[PDB]
Formats: C-alpha cells, structure tokens, sequence
RNA sequence: GAUCCGUAACUUCGGGAUAAGGAUUGGCUCUAAGGGUCGGGUACGAUCAACUUAGAACUGGUACGGACAAGGGGAAUCUG
RNA sequence: UAUCUGGUUGAUCCUGCCAGUAGUCAUAUGCUUGUCUCAAAGAUUAAGCCAUGCAUGUCUAAGUAUAAGCAAUUUAUACAGUGAAACUGCGAAUGGCUCAUUAAAUCAGUUAUCGUUUAUUUGAUAGUUCCUUUACUACAUGGUAUAACUGUGGUAAUUCUAGAGCUAAUACAUGCUUAAAAUCUCGACCCUUUGGAAGAGAUGUAUUUAUUAGAUAAAAAAUCAAUGUCUUCGGACUCUUUGAUGAUUCAUAAUAACUUUUCGAAUCGCAUGGCCUUGUGCUGGCGAUGGUUCAUUCAAAUUUCUGCCCUAUCAACUUUCGAUGGUAGGAUAGUGGCCUACCAUGGUUUCAACGGGUAACGGGGAAUAAGGGUUCGAUUCCGGAGAGGGAGCCUGAGAAACGGCUACCA
RNA sequence: GCGGUAAUUCCAGCUCCAAUAGCGUAUAUUAAAGUUGUUGCAGUUAAAAAGCUCGUAGUUGAACUUUGGGCCCGGUUGGCCGGUCGGAUUUCCAACGGGGCCUUUCCUUCUGGCUAACCUUGAGUCCUUGUGGCUCUUGGCGAACCAGGACUUUUACUUUGAAAAAAUUAGAGUGUUCAAAGCAGGCGUAUUGCUCGAAUAUAUUAGCAUGGAAUAAUAGAAUAGGACG
RNA sequence: ACCCACUCGGCACCUUACGAGAAAUCAAAGUCUUUGGGUUCUGGGGGGAGUAUGGUCGCAAGGCUGAAACUUAAAGGAAUUG
RNA sequence: GCCCGUCGCUAGUACCGAUUGAAUGGCUUAGUGAGGCCUCAGGAUCUGCUUAGAGAAGGGGGCAACUCCAUCUCAGAGCGGAGAAUUUGGACAAACUUGGUCAUUUAGAGGAACUAAAAGUCGUAACAAGGUUUCCGUAGGUGAACCUGCGGAAGGAUCAU
C-alpha cells in the first residue's frame, strides 16, 4: 500500500548493507538494490523506478520464492500492505459420485510495486513465515481494473 | 512385537439352515466318500467357490489380456495337475463349471480305495 | 519458561484453542538483556546445543566505523538519545540494536587530522606528499563535521548486544543522519 | 520423541533386505555412515542372509573382529556399518572381492568381481561447491569429499575413484545417450542410456531412459545413476543386466530350462 | 466520593440497578489532544488568552475521597 | 458371492413393521471336551491404588593403580601381570507400557528451509599462538586440589554424611612452538623529479561490525578524482579473470577494526630402527584417543496444498489481558504477535464461522462378499501424547525427562 | 401361539432330526433392507406437498464459431498361405487403432546452436522388362529441444506416468506328510558343490508430470481508451 | 346479433387406454428394475404426542420451532363376500 | 355387534415442583502466592595480580662496580576473580480463598400425564340418515363422553330440472 511519505516511520527506512557514500555526489541520490525472483515472473518496473522500502518484498526485499505456486481472485485489500485472496475450487464425494462447492481465503503480502483492488485475479508464491496468517507473496497481476472505466458517464 | 501369524478358515456354511434337498444331496456325498463331517462337504464347496470367482472375473476381461492369460493359465495348469480338470477341457469355461465330486474324487481317502488296497471307503 | 509457540493464540477464525502436550524446552524463550552502559559486565548463555551466546549487561565501549571514510574504532558510549521501538530505552540509557547512541570523537578526530593533514572545525616530508596526494576529498561534510567541536558524534548501533556481548555501530551520515537530526530538535 | 531412535522392528526393515517375518522381532539398525538408512546394506544381512558365511548374528561379530571383511580398502570392524551401493566388499581370505550392484527387482545381488576391478569404484556428484581458502570440492553419493576436481566436472557427473588413494582417475558427463543405471523407484536396477531430460524448473527433473530391449521409462533425475557409453559400462554388470522381463517371459524362462 | 470493569430473577419493556461483585485514587516531573483574533489576486503565516481529558516516568515505612464529606447488601411471606 | 419365510382378514391384494435366517480379528456366559499345529490375552468400568523382587549400566595392547589385594615369575629399583574401590569418559532422551487429554489439533498423502540446530558414523580440513623483536619466555614438558584409602566421629532411622591426614589424569587450571613468499600501512634520509627509498610494524583460524569483490541483456566513446603495469617519454594498456541456483546481500574472497579471545595435541599403546661431527645428539615404524571448520550420515524443529464423527433447542464470532496487519526492537537454534513499544482497524462466517457433544488418539487397516454401500480400528507396524494431577528446572548433542531433581495439590 | 383331563408345544420315558469337539444364550454390528433409496424408495385415499405468492443464499439453465475432402508414414491382432528345423517374416487381403501433412488453417516468439527428415541429386545401380532398395556430399524443412531475451485470459473433465513402507488384501512359484502357514528350496561326484527363488497386482481424493480439445464454464472490440507495423 | 370451418389460450365434461396402480381409479397418478429433463418441500410401524423442555412471536387466546423414557404386534389402505 | 370419556384398583416410566436444592467435570475474574530460573545486591572463606620491606637461595659473567628467569617465607599497601548463607527487582507460574460460567448428572412433599388395559361404575359420543349426517378451524359452556354459535369440507345420506 504505502501510497508516499516514505520516511513516514519513527525508524529510518533503508536497505541493508547498500550504501550511499556521501563524499560521492551522484545523481539519483540514493542506491537502488533489486533482484529477479525466478520462476519467469517478470519483475515490475515500479519496484525498479520506485521509492518504497518493503524489506518483504520478494523484488525488493529480503524474502525469497519457493515452494507452491497459486492463484486467487482478490477479495480484500483493506490492511496496508497484504491482501486476503479466495481460492475456490470443487471437492469430490465419492459415494454420491458429484461434487460440492468449497472455498479457502488465504491471506498474502503484496509489494506496493502492485496497485491490487477487489476482484483482480493474482497469482502468488510460497513464503518463509511473513506474519502470523500470512505465507505467500503476490508476485504478478492477471487481472486489471474488471472493467472500471467502462462503468462511465452518460453518452 | 511380531509380525502377526497370519491365518484363515478353510470352510463356508450354508445360508438356509435346513432343507430337506440340500441335506439328501450332502448326506450321500459324504456316505459315499466317507466323511465324517459336512464341514468336509464345505470346505470342498468354499474352495470351489474363490475358484468360480477368480475364474470369473478373469472372463470378464479382454481375450489375451496379460493378467488373463498369466493368472487364468496357472489356475488351469494347478487344476489339470492334481487332476481335478479334464485335458480336454483346458480352457477355464469349465472350471467355471466343474462341480463338487470332482474335487472329492481326488482324495488319498477316495484313490486307496479306487485302487483297490481297501475295498471300503471307510477302510480305506 | 517463555515459550514461542503458536499452540496458545487463538486461531485466525479467532477459536480458542485447546492445550495440546505441554511446554518443550525447543520452543523456550528467555529475558532480555537490557544491557547498559559502562564498567563491562558479560554472561554466557547455554544453548541450544553447546553454542554459548553472549548476555551483555553494562557495556562502556564499542567499535565504531565511519563508512564514508573506510574506517573503523574502538570508543567509549557516551550514552543514548534516540530510540524507535520505547522512549524508556533512551530515558535510562539502554543498548540494543537499532538505538541511536553519541560516541566519543577524540579517536576519529586523532585518525583524521593524521591521515589528512587537516583539523576539523574553526611537517614530515613523506606525510606531507600523502596529505597533499591526499585531501580533494577531504570535504568530510557540514553536519559531520561540526559535531566534533561537540566531542561527540551521533552513530547507530548496527549489533546486538543481548545475544553477541558487544554493542557495535556505524557513525551516521547523509540521509539517514538527516532523519535522526529532525526528530531530534523537534521533540527536544 | 526425546532423541535418536536406537532400534529398528522387522517390517520397518526395507524390504530388499529380504528378512523374514517370523524369527525374530527386531532388524539390524544400519549404523551412521556412507549410505541413507533405507538404501543400504549392513554387514551381518550380507555375511550372513547373502552369503551364509555366518549362522548367529554373534558369529558375525566373530568374523569381524578378526579384520577379515574390508570395505573401499578399509577394514571396518561395525557389526551394522552401512555398505551401499558401488561399495566394495573384500574378503582376503576366500580370496574373493564384492561390488554392491542392484537387481533387476531392486534387491543387491551377490555379485563377484576380479581382483584388479575390487581397486576403483563409481560415485555420482551430489554436488560440488566452493570451500574454506578458495578450494572447490566434490561430493559424491557415498559421502566421499574430493579437494581440486576437474572444473568440467558438474553435478550428476559419474566419477572413477582410486580407493587406495581419495583421488578421482576419470569423470564421465550427464548427457544425451549415456548409460545409466536406475536407483530409485520401481524402475531401480535397469539400464537405459538416457534418451533426453525434462527441465521444471522448482522440481524433479524427469529423465527418460531405454534400455536395449527397445523399451522405455521415466525416473526422476535424482535417482540416475550414469555408469557409462552405450554397450559399453565402467564396471561389469550383473547377470540380466537390467533388462527386467514380463511375468510371462520370466515364467517361460524358468520353465524354458527345465530339463534334467 | 469519583473513574473504570462487571451486573441475576422477574417486568406493565418504562424498569429492576449505585443490583450483586470487583480494581483504582498522594506527591512530583513530563508528553499528547482540544480554541480566538486579524491582512491573502478577482498552502500556510502572525499574535493572545483558558482547566479539561488521557497517557508516561520518578518518589514514600503500600500511603493517598488521608480531616471534612459520604447508600450496607441479598432471598422470601403478608399488605397498600 | 444378485433367493427370502412366519404374524393384521371371513377370505383378498397392498402398506408396514415385529419375528425368523446367515457372518463377525466380537465380547461375555452356560453345558461338553480326546490328538497335531498355531497362540490372543486387565483395552472397555477406575490415565483408580499399590506390599515385595526384578527391569541400566558400561573397559580395550591402547586416560588414572603404592589395594597395607591376588599372583608370583621373569629382564625390569620409576611404572609394566591380574585386579576390588574410586576418578575420568560414555550410556541412562533407546527400549517397554498405556490411550487420559486432543475436533483444523493430531494424523495421511504431498510440500518448504533462499527459515534453523544436530552427539555420533563416514570423508575432508590447521607451518602463523611469544615480544618494541641481543643479554629472554619452563618445551628434555609449567600449577594445585581431591576421590578411593587411612584415621577420628554424629543420628531410632536412607544409596545421610562431618572434622583431620594423603595421592593421580585424556578431571581441573595454565602455557611454549616452525619454511618461504607476497601484499599492505608507516617512514630515517636525498631532491626536487616523472619522483625512490633503506627497515619498522601489521597480516593463522574463530568472534562482532562497517565497507568491497562475487561480471555476462548484444556493442562502442569523451571527461573529472584518485592510481595501476609496460616506455621506442608524443604515449599506449594489447591477451586480460571468473563457481552454483528457477531465484539471493549464495558459496568464496578482500579492506578497517573489534573480543573478560574459540580452536591451533603438556595425551596413550605396541614396536624400537636407522644415521655421524658418539652429543644417550639428531632422526624414525604402525594406530589409539582427541581437535576447529566444512561435508556426510542418524536425526530434530518449524512448514505448503487438500482431507475428519453428531449438533442451529449454537448465527454470528475474534481484540478482557493480541484479535488481523505495519515499523523497530527483544527473545529463540532460527522464521513468526513468539513477546514488547509505537501505529492502524483489521481477521472468520449459510461454500456453516463461533460454540456444544463425542461411552474421539490419527493412520496402515478390520467385519460384512452382485454392485453402490454400512459399521469398526484401545490393541503386533508408523506417527502423536503421557507417566497420580499441575508448574518449574538441572544435566546434556538431544528431556521441559519423571524407574532426574524442586514446589504446590491429592 | 400351547396348557382349563384322551396336551402333535409343559414335566419325563421311548424313538427321531440338525450341527458335531464342539453346540446354546445375552449384547452389539453387518447382510437379508429398494425399511435412508447416488446407483435405488415413498408422499390422491396407507406415514408424508408449506393457505398463497414474492424472494436472497443454493442448485439448475436454448441454439450457433474448423466442419468436410485429399495425400503420406509406420504400428497389433486375425486370416489364407510356411520358408522352416512347436514359432518365424515377407507379399495378397481385410478389421481396429497411432502419427504427420495440403486444403485461406500459430505452432508464443524472435536471435543461433542440431539438424531427423526430402522439394533435394551427385553418381549410378544389387537386381523380377522398374520408383520394389540404402549406403551416399556441394544450391534447398524446423521446431525434435537445447539457452538467452521478449510475453502469455482463467478453469473443470479425461489419458498416461513419475513419486510412493512393510505386515494385511488379491495373487505366481514351492508337495509345511495334508492344511492354516512359512519363504522356503531343488539337484549332485551326498569326500571339500551345483543351483531356481524371495514375483506381480491394488494403492482412488489432493499435489506433481504428460497426451487429448468433445462436453460444461471463464475472459475479449461498442463513448473504440480496439488490432496488427 | 346469429350460422359454419380454422386457430391460439381458458373452466370443464364424454369415450377409451396403448400405458399406470394394492385397488378405487388416473390424459396424468402415463412415457420406472428397458429404473437419470431441472428444481423445492415432506414421510420412514403403532401409541406415547404435537405432549415435555428451551427459544421466539402475541395484549390475550394462542402461533412457529419441537424431543425423550416407557409401551405395543399390529395400527392402516383399497377392494370381495357375508 | 362394535365402541368413546369421566370415575375406582394394582404396577411401571417420564414430566412439573418450595428447597435461590445437591454432585462431578472443563474453563475463569478478583485477592493471596510456593518454587526454580534471570537479575540488583551480599561476602562465611580463598586465592589471584600488583607494590615495598626484612632473612636465604640460583648466577647473565668481573680484580672492586655490574645482574636475568622460575620457586618458598612474614609487619604493609594500590586494583580485580571465584564463591556459601542471605537478598532487590523480574518474567514464568503451581496452588489456596471467595465468586462466576459451561457441560454431564441428580434428591424432593405434592401436583399432573401415559401405559400395562382386555375389564369394573356411570352414561351412549362414534360406526346404519347410528337414531340431532360426520368432520375441520375458532369460541363459550357441561359429571363424563359431549353440547351450542360463526365460517368451511364431503372423506354425505345428493355426481341429476
Ligand atoms: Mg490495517
Ligand atoms: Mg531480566
Ligand atoms: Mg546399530
Ligand atoms: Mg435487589
Ligand atoms: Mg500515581
Ligand atoms: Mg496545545
Ligand atoms: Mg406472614
Ligand atoms: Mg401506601
Ligand atoms: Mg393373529
Ligand atoms: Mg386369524
Ligand atoms: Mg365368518
Ligand atoms: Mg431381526
Ligand atoms: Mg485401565
Ligand atoms: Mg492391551
Ligand atoms: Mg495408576
Ligand atoms: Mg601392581
Ligand atoms: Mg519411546
Ligand atoms: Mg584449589
Ligand atoms: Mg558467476
Ligand atoms: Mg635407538
Ligand atoms: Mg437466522
Ligand atoms: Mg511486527
Ligand atoms: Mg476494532
Ligand atoms: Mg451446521
Ligand atoms: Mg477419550
Ligand atoms: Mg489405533
Ligand atoms: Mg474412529
Ligand atoms: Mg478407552
Ligand atoms: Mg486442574
Ligand atoms: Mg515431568
Ligand atoms: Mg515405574
Ligand atoms: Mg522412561
Ligand atoms: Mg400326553
Ligand atoms: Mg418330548
Ligand atoms: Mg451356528
Ligand atoms: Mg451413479
Ligand atoms: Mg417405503
Ligand atoms: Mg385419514
Ligand atoms: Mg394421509
Ligand atoms: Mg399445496
Ligand atoms: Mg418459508
Ligand atoms: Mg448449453
Ligand atoms: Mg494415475
Ligand atoms: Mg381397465
Ligand atoms: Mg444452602
Ligand atoms: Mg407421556
Ligand atoms: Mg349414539
Ligand atoms: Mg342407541
Ligand atoms: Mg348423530
């Protein structure tokens, strides 16, 4: 989420161990470290040209991706920084020979290298221990708006 | 702290308790052969029956099938041995007939009398 | 003792959940170090597995290193004024990682002043090619360097005392020393 | 469960062990060593169910002891020391020498070699690393760690090794068409010279082999072993040679020959 | 006393209720939130004046509505 | 291995249950009981209570022998055979037993550690230890303080032990050491260039911090600040070195320092031999126990995906006193609201949350044979949990241990 | 349902039946039960359609978008023959399957590495009057997958396969004297060893891997804020 | 306005019954052991009993939801003859 | 013929119910708080390092001057280590007291159902137009079945002007 004052915190925002020699006078004023995740999944611009910190950004940060691979439709973005997604899927019973609706929400970190709203499609890999709820990160976007421009005025 | 010892009976009983044809037919079987028991009688006809099965549920399988062919010619090769099943009929469509007295007729009770060496089944 | 286990907790559908076995000694925790300063005082700890750590309590110096300028020593702490996690962390002078200390200045200015030939604030043939091979570059920086009229310089401290007995740190500079320097006089 | 379980019951054994049921209550438990638990052989099943050298387990201790048995050139004096495969068994006495090889069942077989052969034998890379002081190392299946290997060598490259000294003679590529041995699986104790691989990256890379009857399987990577070119191995194979017949072809086999 | 927590039967639904049952309360030293007024072309600046509420340290022979002031409570029967 | 039969009526056809019938790795009980093999067995109720005995100890040529022990022979006047006691080391965390708790827990199949610890086995791995660096540091080897024992004792009573006197180490506590080379900082001087120099110190491994290298998405240029190798003194730099992964701040290495300084053999058994300048000089065979770092093996701890019985006469639940997320810290072997501080208002639910019940440990499986199903699994294997009930902890690689300790309750 | 004075049911004697080293009883469970019904029930009058309509959750939901035709390659059964000393492969035939092409026809895609295959042909030919046949390098196949870049609408179903403890189950082999079992054993020169074994199947939801593209969803381009260059 | 023929959608009757049912009967109660168009609801021998209990709605009367122990071999439906 | 209810006897089961009834089990407020662990202190005794004296020893190498290493022994002094009893503050937290809560049980005067049940007493409600057709809903009333009013149904005793 962040969505700007950067420095916004009591502690001083940084990565680790990249530094900013002083003497130096360069011209992007600060040192930029990222990473590509692997798995071919493209790592977005905005965490390249961004200002945000996110030590858990698996872009940016200090996590890593392995592990399963999932994808869910969003459900809510309402806590800064991490996302709770529905997967639904069909559970077989045997003896009745057909099959129920089922659904779990599983709960995820997301970069704000990722603006994310209610009922995008995302696709998410697997985590060391985030939180307390949360083990995976969302780590590409397959879905955009749903069509939110096309809700517009009278013609 | 052992493998269990594994076993299992060797014998099926009757479902309607009494009836008059069932008990004629079992009585002269076992006057006949010489059996003290009608568990004798239904031994034979348990393990006449898991063959019936086997037998069946191989049939209903493709001709030429691996496990058909393997598994049906063994049960045929292990009937014909102990010479229950006729050379003639090899084929396993009757030893899905067969019956009951072919099997008893292949006892060492029944064959030292056959053969003489006893001239009574009870004396054999 | 202190236990880290998830096994008390409520379940994220908030359910209460019944206890299951009992504390192990795997899932243990123990009190902080709450290591101050001065006259040095250090307790092993046993653990996990022989792997002594180092309970700092009472630590009076560190070892320092100025980043921009490739060096490192070994000063007295002369005490705590800033802190992101507690406010009681500063008021009673506490060391942990991440706490905002002020240092000494007397080492780095004595390496300085050596090395460049210079003196912050306000003969040797060999040494004088080097000072002058030197310097151009030795612009140090506005807020750096008034701060050794002081005798004092603000630094982070980058280690963590509770587990490894020593209190250890970098001086600060650029941005960073700009953000500390703000929440200082605007709470002061 | 407080620690290191110390025991191992009968029916935990691993099957290709070939203990029987009764008879007893307890397995050997392999000791730690060059081999995974699961995967090898100790001593007293070899000295004793293999080559019935021995009648008590106490007369495997007996036969021990007297440094008789020697494995990779040692002496090895454990009554449950873990020989795995590749390994080699001596006996001085009896002038006879043991390569542990799988079956075509998956089972190790009884399998004599020369005497010249009984001084190398085969391990595949699990890995090779940067060490200590700048020195690149190796490690193979068995456990061996080998200071200053060849850079060309990669990890799942078969390596020859002296035996009477650490150091690797020959090293053989993971490539298209090379022959290989299967450990692992239900397909463990062919031989299929590697007819092309299957990438996935995140996991299990598949590896598709043919042996020469014209047949083919599938196992993953970490259970190929690569043992040589086509027709031609870098050890002498067991009888069989991985070919792994039908029911019926083996039935007909074993009464092919059953003339007296 | 006051602040906070917590409060049963029953009921005309308004009550019963301060139900019952509990914790806290000094001193001193700090932090935070809460306002007025004036000039702005057709984001903020400058100045002055008020005890309230919450939070935090320190401190004492564990004391603090320190005198004064200030409801005992509960379950029933008869009866208006 | 796809079967029915008796009972409602005066008779009739249905509906429908009751009864009959057959099996049970299903218990009990009654009567009867000759042979072979095979062999479960205080689960159910009371994870109720326990007399007594036993169930955990352990020595190789190879840590410690002045037994005032035995044996004496056989080279042994330091020791040498055998060996009580005791020290040291290791084991007692395996095994065995039970099924009380436990309902998204455990468990199963499937995952993860780029999120950690691991005695042991196996394979690797250590020339650096002192000091302003000629009158020097024990290295041919530095220090005591204790058991057993001797002797004096206490108590009704225990695997209770006190005072006094001895003596060991692979216990305790100290502490020397070894090649060459190169790169770094200083710099006495001398002389002005384009500048170069004698010799002084620092540099094992581990620990802590900061910085740097660890390229590769296909190819070329100018300039600043430093400063490298080769001069055919305008100048050139030509070949220029790169490990792994899907992925890293990875393995690995370099710079400045840090440390009540980790490790770097004061150990043991057999043999005793070479080699001259005859010093008991200087060398030297096999293998034992150690020892740091890495690997391996035996493990462990967390961990992804999906899957549980009855219940709405349980519809909302979760933040009291963490509920869901963010930042920082603390703590842990390590991830993580695991804990704390600050901030925010989140998290679950008719696709059944939350609550309740279970005469509930989960699983491999068991019984019943047209098929689909139904019912069962305390119990030979696997996993978990416990040791009268709770909590706490010492030892250690490993225990929140109970045939370990501490406290409360019974 | 028997017994109230000739009791085919009681108490016995006699005789008879069923199972038999075993047989009865009690309790539970399973089959019989299509009396829990997915397969597979019943609801006018036997037990059972809410007084009525609206309606969210749930379940369910019309038709239509590459069909048709042509060419090629090589498999496995079965026939009529057998060439051969029980099994063999060619040509003749059907038959049922697999792959790849051209028909206006993405197969993600460029940049090389590779090529197995012919539009090739460079010579001719073992040999049946010759397209029956393959060795054979100099113009001219992509996909068969390597690896680097650049990107990809989402699912269900089905196929094959990997990964998979043993014991138990099904089941092959073997004459524990039989059998339940066990995993043994079987041959000799039985004086100094020879030797076959210790199979196979099931293992279903989920996860992984691969083939298919019917069936049933999902997304797209209408304020053009479309598509390719 | 009325007559005749056709056609949609109505309320019903008549005759048949291929078919269905235990029958009475039924153009649905048919196209069901040759058992599957979609979907909602209820019943599982008779009493005990629409009782006890809790919840909830109501001014009240009462409505909705709604058991068990125990007892019992029948209760019941359609049709035939008396 | 069948058949309904009150009333009366014997036996059994469950219900309501003064006792603010009783018991077991799981959580838990508030108050009290053992113990080990961590921590501020403590210092029985028991030594280390350092400084100086007095009495002897051993020599780096000299004719007198000059001088190192280790080791033992008593007046006295500077700056640290171990370490028992004790003890501050903490987290962890048994347990005790008094309450609350959930679950599973459970006594009770008396009240009031049902059944065994077929019969006994009183009547005649139902079955025939059952002698006032029956039955549903609602309401009021009566020893008992039941009667009566309003509106339904035919399962009516009418498929019909
Ligand atoms: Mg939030
Ligand atoms: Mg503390
Ligand atoms: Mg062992
Ligand atoms: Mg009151
Ligand atoms: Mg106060
Ligand atoms: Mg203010
Ligand atoms: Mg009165
Ligand atoms: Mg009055
Ligand atoms: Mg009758
Ligand atoms: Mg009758
Ligand atoms: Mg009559
Ligand atoms: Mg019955
Ligand atoms: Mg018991
Ligand atoms: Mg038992
Ligand atoms: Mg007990
Ligand atoms: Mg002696
Ligand atoms: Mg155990
Ligand atoms: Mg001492
Ligand atoms: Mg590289
Ligand atoms: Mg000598
Ligand atoms: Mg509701
Ligand atoms: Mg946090
Ligand atoms: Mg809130
Ligand atoms: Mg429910
Ligand atoms: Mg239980
Ligand atoms: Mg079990
Ligand atoms: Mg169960
Ligand atoms: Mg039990
Ligand atoms: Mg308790
Ligand atoms: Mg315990
Ligand atoms: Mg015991
Ligand atoms: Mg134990
Ligand atoms: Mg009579
Ligand atoms: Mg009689
Ligand atoms: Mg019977
Ligand atoms: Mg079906
Ligand atoms: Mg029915
Ligand atoms: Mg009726
Ligand atoms: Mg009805
Ligand atoms: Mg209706
Ligand atoms: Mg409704
Ligand atoms: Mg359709
Ligand atoms: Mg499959
Ligand atoms: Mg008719
Ligand atoms: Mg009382
Ligand atoms: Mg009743
Ligand atoms: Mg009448
Ligand atoms: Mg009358
Ligand atoms: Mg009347």
């Amino acid at each position: 989420s962040t969505e700007l004052t950067v420095q916004s915190e009591r502690a001083f925002q940084k990565q680790p161990h990249i530094f900013n020699n002083p003497k130096v006078k360069t011209s992007k004023r600060t040192k930029r470290w990222y990473k590509n995740a692997g798995l071919g999944f493209k790592t977005p611009k905005t965490a390249i040209e961004g200002s945000y910190i996110d030590k858990k950004c698996p872009f940016t940060g200090l996590v890593s991706i392995r592990g399963k691979i999932l994808t869910g439709t969003v459900v809510s973005t309402k806590m800064h920084r991490t996302i709770v997604i529905r997967r639904a899927y069909l559970h077989y019973i045997p003896k009745y020979n057909r099959y129920e609706k089922r659904h779990k929400n599983v709960p995820v970190h997301v970069s704000p290298a990722f603006r994310v709203q209610v009922g995008d499609i995302v696709t998410v890999g697997q985590c060391r221990p985030i939180s307390k709820t949360v083990r995976f990160n969302v780590v590409k976007v397959s879905a955009a708006a749903g069509k939110a421009n096309k809700q517009f005025a009278k013609f | 702290p052992r493998a269990p010892r594994t076993y299992s009976k060797t014998y099926s009983t009757p479902k309607r308790p009494y009836e008059s044809s069932r008990l004629d037919a079992e009585l002269k079987l076992a006057g006949e052969f010489g059996l003290k028991n009608k568990k004798e009688i239904y031994r034979i006809s348990f393990q006449l029956s898991k063959i019936r099965r086997a037998a069946r549920d191989l049939l209903t399988r493709d001709e030429k099938d691996p496990k058909r062919l393997f598994e049906g010619n063994a049960l045929i090769r292990r009937l014909v041995r102990v010479g229950v099943l006729s050379e003639d009929k090899k084929k396993l469509d009757y030893v899905l007939a067969l019956k009951v007295e072919d099997f008893l007729e292949r006892r060492l009770q029944t064959q030292v009398y056959k053969l003489g060496l006893a001239k009574s089944v009870h004396h054999a | 003792g202190i236990s880290r286990d998830s096994r008390h907790k409520r379940s994220a559908t908030g359910a209460k959940r019944a206890q299951f076995r009992k504390k192990r000694k795997f899932e243990l925790g123990r009190q902080p170090a709450n290591t101050k300063i001065g006259a040095k005082r250090i307790h092993s700890v046993r653990t996990r597995g022989g792997n002594k750590k180092y309970r700092a309590l009472r630590i009076e110096t560190g070892n320092f290193s100025w980043a921009s300028e490739g060096i490192s020593k070994k000063t007295r702490i002369a005490g705590v004024v800033y802190h992101p996690s507690n406010n009681e962390l500063v008021r009673t002078n506490t060391l942990t990682k991440a706490a905002i200390v002020q240092i000494d200045a007397t080492p780095f200015r004595q390496w300085f002043e050596a090395h460049y030939g210079q003196t912050l604030g306000k003969k040797s043939k060999n040494a004088e090619r080097k000072w002058a091979a030197r310097a151009a570059s030795a612009k140090i920086e506005s807020s750096v360097e008034s701060q050794f009229s002081a005798g004092r310089l603000y630094a982070c401290i980058s280690s963590r005392p509770g587990q490894s007995g020593r209190c250890d740190g970098y001086i600060l500079e650029g941005e960073e020393l700009a953000f500390y320097l703000r929440r200082l006089t605007a709470k002061k | 469960a407080r620690g290191p379980k110390k025991h191992l019951k009968r029916l935990a054994a691993p099957h290709h062990w070939l203990l029987d049921k009764l008879s007893g209550c307890y397995a050997p438990r392999p000791s730690a060593g060059p081999h995974k638990l699961r995967e090898s052989l100790p001593l007293i099943v070899f000295l004793r169910n293999r080559l019935k050298y021995a009648l008590n387990g106490r007369e495997v201790k007996a036969i021990l002891m007297q440094r008789h048995v020697k494995v990779d050139g040692k002496v090895r004096t454990d009554t449950t020391y873990p020989a795995g495969f590749m390994d080699v068994i001596t006996l001085d006495a009896t002038n006879e020498n043991f390569r542990l090889v799988y079956d075509v069942k998956g089972r190790f077989a009884v399998h004599r070699i020369t005497d010249e052969e009984a001084s190398y034998k085969l391990g595949k890379v699990k890995k090779v690393q940067l060490g200590k002081k700048g020195v690149p190392y190796v490690v193979t299946h068995d456990g061996r760690t080998i200071r200053y290997p060849d850079p060309n060598i990669k990890v799942n490259d078969t390596v020859k090794i002296d035996l009477a000294s650490g150091k690797i003679t020959d090293f053989i590529k993971f490539d298209a068409g090379k022959l290989v041995y299967v450990t692992g699986g239900r397909n463990l104790g062919r031989i299929g010279t590697i007819v092309h691989k299957e990438r996935h990256d995140g996991g299990f890379d598949l590896v598709h082999i043919k042996d020469s009857l014209d047949n083919t399987f599938v196992t993953r990577l970490n259970n190929v072993f690569v043992i040589g070119e086509q027709g031609k191995p870098y050890i002498s194979l067991p009888k069989g040679k991985g070919i792994k017949l039908s029911i019926a072809e083996e039935r007909d086999r074993r009464r092919a020959q059953q003339g007296l």
